[PDB]
């Protein structure tokens, strides 16, 4: 069986690419790349496209749970928010792509243990203005879930303690911009 | 429930 | 006599545009005499096919919730049944059409970003949209004069609902009139 | 610029 299965993974993902036209709504430059559900396809699935850092600025993937779109407006994501970190472009050369893999490596590999279920998705952005991953989770109101996966992606990132990384609800992040909503959390 | 550590994960790339 | 020749300039200029279940820009306008050209070679909305919308937004407001001038703004919502779509749809949105261009909320007309009919299977929507939820008096007024201009009686109530909210989820109203 | 709805069914 080990000989000849694949390895199934808890949750089948479906990764989406973002193109920035500027001539197209927001949601019309949403597509979805592919779906899997084992941990042979996913890497059959990295190992394909682009990394990050070589995306052009504008761009972004996101890896969501199937049957969860990579948008607020998502019922499992309406209620929710994210877990941010931000990077300047010293840390696009050095951190971007190895952080983007972690998350994957956690969402994918259900690092949050009890609370894993709680998260929807990640997304990374490739801006001019500094990159940006996050993780997106069901429920800003769950403090123990928000705080445990917050905790367990600081320590996987291998952040030092002194780096504080917020949480926005989407509904807070929907009426402002990502560098004016307030952190309902800190970690 | 279906669970990978990181080790195991990138045995596979 | 220059009412002769000249057109009747608009207080903005307006584009009109399609959605169908894609986006699509039909015209921009600024002129009564251009507002009517373009209002009658156009399908009545009680004659689109369900899933299409017409929207007229101010110039330089795109016709999306996350637009900067509307993100933070809400929609006075009329909904109609499927009798209603017969007797009151087209002279409804004609009425918010003529709201909007002719500046009918005195000086909180500024406030206005646009309207969309949606037409739809499961019950037609008309509704104003305006740039800022937290112009309580603004709102108010604009939702005041919105609802006498389309003739419903006391009896009846139409909520503003903000953008952020209907995307984002107890009640949707934050003002009702 | 004001227009009262009359003067703009006017030009229908
Ligand atoms: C995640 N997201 C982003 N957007 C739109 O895209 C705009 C840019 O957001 P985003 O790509 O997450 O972040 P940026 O660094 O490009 O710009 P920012 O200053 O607005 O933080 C955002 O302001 C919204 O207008 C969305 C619009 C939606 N209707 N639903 C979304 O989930 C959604």
């Amino acid at each position: 069986p080990e000989h000849y299965i694949k390895h199934p993974l808890q949750n089948r993902w479906a990764l989406w690419f973002f193109k920035n036209d500027k001539s197209k709504t927001w949601q019309a430059n949403l597509r979805l790349i592919s779906k899997f559900d084992t941990v042979e396809d996913f890497w059959a699935l990295y190992n394909h496209i682009q990394l990050s850092s070589n995306l052009m600025p504008g761009c972004d993937y996101s890896l969501f749970k199937d049957g969860i779109e990579p948008m607020w407006e998502d019922e499992k994501n309406k209620r929710g928010g994210r877990w941010l970190i931000t990077l300047n472009k010293q840390q696009r050369r050095s951190d971007l792509d190895r952080f983007w893999l972690e998350t994957l490596l956690c969402l994918i590999g259900e690092s949050f243990d009890d609370y894993s279920d709680d998260v929807c998705g990640a997304v990374v952005n490739v801006r001019a203005k500094g990159d940006k991953i996050a993780i997106w989770t069901t429920e800003c109101e769950n403090r123990e879930a928000v705080t445990h996966i917050g905790r367990v992606y600081k320590e996987r990132l291998g952040l030092p303690p002194k780096i504080v990384i917020g949480y926005q609800s989407h509904a807070d992040t929907a009426t402002k911009s990502g560098s004016t909503t307030k952190n309902r959390f800190v970690v | 429930k279906k669970r990978y550590d990181r080790e195991f994960l990138l045995g596979f790339q």
